[PDB]
RNA sequence: AGGAUUGAAAGGGAAUAAGAUUAAUAGUUCUUAAUCAAGAGAAAUGGUAACAUAUCAUGAACUUUAAAAUGGAGUGUGAAAAUCUACGGAAGAGUUCUCUUUUCUUCUUAACAAAAGUAAAUUCCACUGAAAUGAAUCAAUCAGAGAAGUGGAAUUUAUUGGCUUUGUAAGAAAUUCAAUGAAUUGUGGUAUUUUUGCAGUCUUCAUAAAAAUUAAAGGGAAUCUUUUGCUCGUAC
RNA sequence: UGUAAGUUAGCAAGAAAGAGUAGCUCUGGUGAUUAUCGAAUCAGAACUUUAAAGGUUAGGGGAAUCCGACUGUUUAAUAAAAACAUAGCAUUCUGAUAAAUCUAAAAGGUUCAUUACAGAAUGUGAUUUCUGCCCAGUGCUCUG
RNA sequence: UUUCACUCAUUUCGUUAAAUGUUAA
């Protein structure tokens, strides 16, 4: 697994056509946007709610989105 | 520390006074440092029987088994130098 | 009777040489035109310890007088050689320690080592630690020179036999007294199986000709003819003399 | 003065070890930022290759081409030679000063190829040989 | 303390059978296989360990980047900088001496 | 171009881990997350230097160097784990007519990668030139073929880069609670042992393997996605 | 605390011999960091008792004589030793196409990847002191 | 028959069978 640092790369990754799945996890302090690509599982630790919403709109509707919470699926 | 048995006190009391005497002279000269013929430093120590290495100088020298230069091996170098000079001159 | 220990030595089963960590064959390089009529220069890359022998070995590196590459040789160190030294092999080589010259060019009285008994056979005589041979005289009529072997014997060789000027390194090795049985055990690490030697008188009559009776003794003279068969040739052989020398 | 403009040196250390350079400006004291005695040199990074009479004339041009370099070097990392070039002939070298060199940024490529062409044309005329012949270690 | 077992079928403390015991979720301790300690490179002349190159297994050098298996210098990766400096001076000084000694003395 | 066959389930060797699962198999199955090999879609900069740059930035024949690949002893020390312990707690359990702010249990984290913060040791580079000689270790040992000082570079420290930290990753697992759903999961130690490295010292008439295989150099000849990974052992 | 004769001057030597040691309450020494923190270790003092290493673990000592110098090995299943080995000392042969020696033979094989400071064959058994006389007999040898 | 001189069988060797011998330069 790899970790992306700032906001610019994740959108470029999201807009890239190499995506396969997206899973969003909400923790007691932050929100993680794990993007499942072909090779790696990129993740992004987000602590700003407004910036998280911007990310959620950036997700193409065709891809499958999994929401994870205190109870695992 | 010791009256007269300096380096051969590690042999204790079990090899004969005469044999411990002979081995003392050889072991002292085998473990001492010698003047290095290329850098004039007391920095040559034996690595194996016949191989001597200059520590702070980076050279390997072939020598005697326990001493850097043997008496027989020193006169020979003198002899060859005289022979070479005579041959080169007429 | 049985077959004695000297008979079992000639089959070479456990008496084979323990030569696994040895460096290799130590000898001059093969003779060629450039050694017959010129000089080839070698570089003493390093001096190494060859197991089983008391003299150090030099890893000389000549270049390639006829092709491209390196000719990694393996000489026997002469006393005084050092790493990074240049040595010249050939008929025109200067009379310096470590140089290889035909035995005819050496002035009478020169001390050489690693001499070839026959031209081009890459070294026979004067190869142990501290040993050397002296040139006695030349004979230009039949191209022969006389040398004095380390045993004292005089030998006549061809004047073009090669030899290395100097003294084999590591002299004075045997003057240090072994003190312990264990130390002698380690001496034959890279040699044959010979060390713990049981006296013939301590054996039984089947084992050895000396294997005695109610008192440990030989019984018959220990000086024997050279023609004795293997099996009874035990002791002094063709002894011209006995007893302490005066 | 051993180290004077126009003197040919051989670089002893660094990426350009073994290359032949030409001294342009000398400073044995060193500037504020340069705490060492240095010299600004222009050298032949890639020596020209030998050519024969069978290659086409366009090949002989690229084969005889010279790739040069300009570098500030400590005077303790150069070994001056006995050969001296004329900076009047190599007028492009004379413009290489300490203020032309900035720390951490790429030397101008256009200037480097400018001197490189000047080096090549001089060698094509054969006037200077020891500078352009390669050193075999 | 939690006692562990060899995971592979080797059962002897050989050089290639080295292991490390590390902790794991639930308090259990698992067994890893650790790599052998390797030597680096040496100068072809002075036999000194070269700087700038890692001490890894021979095959792992191919995995490294092209610039991470050498040093950007003449004879880089086979000779030390001191080894190289002596080479240059020998090549230049001897050649210059040959021009004065012989070749129109 | 150079020498044929065989010879190691303890020598060399491309690449995988955590959790779960079975009446029994599991670095082999399942979930998740990785790695490796073979394939498919006139030719670079920076640094004074040691040297450094997400593939970059061409590099044939031929030749050399290095790795694979090297004894043992003893001393010092870096790091991890276990045990012990300091402070702060959360949950459960035991004793309790004699006391005990009490005694005990749980408080965890992989392969592979990242680079906030920050180490020990060794070797080199630049400035300068040491005598009133200095620098240093438990011991040593070192210096005008250049010490000490200041500023740098590199390598090693059980994967990337050693340790804390981060992604994996809490969604797992452990300890409790309720009847599947809920809670918590700090920071340290000039302590002992073990493991693993490192540094120098001692010792040998002992010097303590080879090849497959890989990389680099000298030389200048030529002009990210995807497929596949066969045979045999595997119970006890 | 104390320790002899003897000695290869290294040892003997843990020689021999004597005293102390428990529990509890205290006191002091040995550092780090710059007042706070930390380590088991040593020494000392009052008091008490059933007077203290001893549950377990845990050398009997001395005076001599013989043999072997020592560490080591040995008759698996009645002999572990004074026997074998050992270092040291001494003798004999051999210049390598040799000496020893395996094989029926052999561009065959072992010491030998070696070269007299080496290879092969023997006796004695560390050190110190010393090895006397005999070449007739039997061997061995002669450059005769 | 002995003593010579030679090599041509024969022995013992060395190498990548890598300038041997005689003229020439």
């Amino acid at each position: 697994p790899k970790q992306v640092q700032e906001f610019k790369q994740i959108l470029k990754l999201l807009k890239s056509g190499s995506i396969r799945a997206v899973r969003v996890k909400t923790n007691g302090e932050n929100t993680k946007f794990k993007v499942r690509c072909a090779k790696y599982l990129y993740t992004y630790i987000c602590a700003d709610k407004a910036k998280a919403e911007e990310l959620k709109k950036a997700i193409p509707k065709d891809i499958h989105v999994v929401e994870i919470a205190k109870k695992a699926p | 520390r010791t009256k007269k048995v300096g380096i051969v006190g590690k042999y204790g009391t079990r090899y004969g006074a005469s044999l411990r005497k002979v081995i003392k002279k050889i072991e002292i000269a085998q473990h001492s440092k010698y003047v290095c013929p290329f850098c004039c430093k007391e920095a040559v120590r034996r690595t194996a029987c016949g191989i001597w290495e200059c520590k702070g100088c980076g050279k390997q020298i072939a020598g005697g088994a326990y001493t850097l230069s043997t008496i027989s091996g020193a006169t020979v170098r003198s002899t060859v130098r005289r022979l070479r000079d005579a041959k080169n001159s007429q | 009777g049985r077959r004695t220990l000297s008979q079992r030595k000639g089959r070479g089963s456990i008496f084979k040489s323990r030569s696994h960590h040895k460096l290799g064959v130590a000898q001059h390089r093969a003779i060629d035109f450039f050694e017959r009529h010129s000089t080839v220069r070698g570089l003493v890359k390093s001096i190494e310890h060859d197991p089983g022998r008391g003299a150090p070995l030099a890893r000389v590196v000549f270049r390639n007088p006829r092709q491209y590459g390196l000719d990694k040789e393996l000489f026997i160190c002469a006393e005084g050689l050092y790493s990074g030294q240049y040595i010249y092999c050939g008929s025109k080589a200067s009379l310096h320690i470590g140089n290889v010259l035909p035995i005819g060019q050496c002035p009478e009285g020169t001390v050489v080592c690693n001499v070839e008994s026959k031209p081009g056979d890459r070294g026979i005589i004067a190869r142990a630690s501290g040993n050397y041979a002296t040139v006695i005289s030349h004979n230009a009529d039949n191209e022969t020179t006389r040398i004095r072997l380390p045993s004292g014997a005089k030998k006549t060789l061809k004047s073009n036999c090669r030899a290395m000027v100097g003294i084999i390194a590591g002299g004075g090795r045997t003057e240090k007294p072994i003190l312990k049985a264990g130390v002698a055990y380690r001496m034959y690490k890279a040699k044959r199986t010979t060390w713990p030697r049981v006296r013939g008188v301590a054996m039984n009559p089947v084992d050895h000709p000396h294997g005695g009776g109610n008192h440990q003794h030989v019984g018959h003279p220990t000086t024997l003819k050279r023609s004795s068969p293997p099996g009874q040739k035990a002791g002094k052989v063709a002894a011209r003399r006995t007893g302490l020398i005066r | 003065k051993i180290l004077a403009p126009g003197r040919v040196v051989i670089i002893l250390s660094g990426r350009f070890a073994g290359k032949k350079a030409v001294v342009s400006s000398v400073n044995l004291q060193g500037t504020k930022d340069r705490k060492y005695g240095f010299v600004t040199v222009v050298g032949v990074e890639r020596a020209p290759l030998k050519i024969t009479r069978k290659m086409s004339a366009k090949v002989q041009e690229m084969r005889t081409s010279v790739k040069s370099f300009c570098k500030v070097i400590n005077v303790n990392h150069v070994m001056p030679t006995k050969y001296t070039v004329n900076l009047e002939q190599f007028n492009l070298i004379k413009q290489v000063k300490i203020n032309n060199f900035e720390a951490g940024k790429v030397y101008p490529i256009s200037q480097k190829k400018a001197i490189s062409s000047q080096f090549a044309e001089e060698y094509r005329k054969g006037k200077e040989s020891w500078l352009f012949t390669k050193l075999r270690f | 303390a939690v006692r562990v077992t060899y995971v592979r079928k080797h059962s002897y403390n050989t050089k290639s059978n080295g292991i490390r015991i590390v902790k794991t979720a639930g308090g259990n301790m698992t067994v890893q296989h650790r790599q052998k300690i390797s030597n680096g490179v040496r100068c072809g002349d002075c036999g000194c360990v070269l700087a700038g190159i890692r001490h890894i297994r021979p095959h792992q050098y191919g995995w490294l980047g092209k610039s991470k298996r050498t040093v950007t210098r003449a004879y880089g990766g086979v000779k030390c900088h001191k080894c190289v400096q002596k080479k240059i001076l020998r090549a230049f000084l001897i050649n210059e001496h040959n021009l004065i000694k012989l070749a129109a003395a």
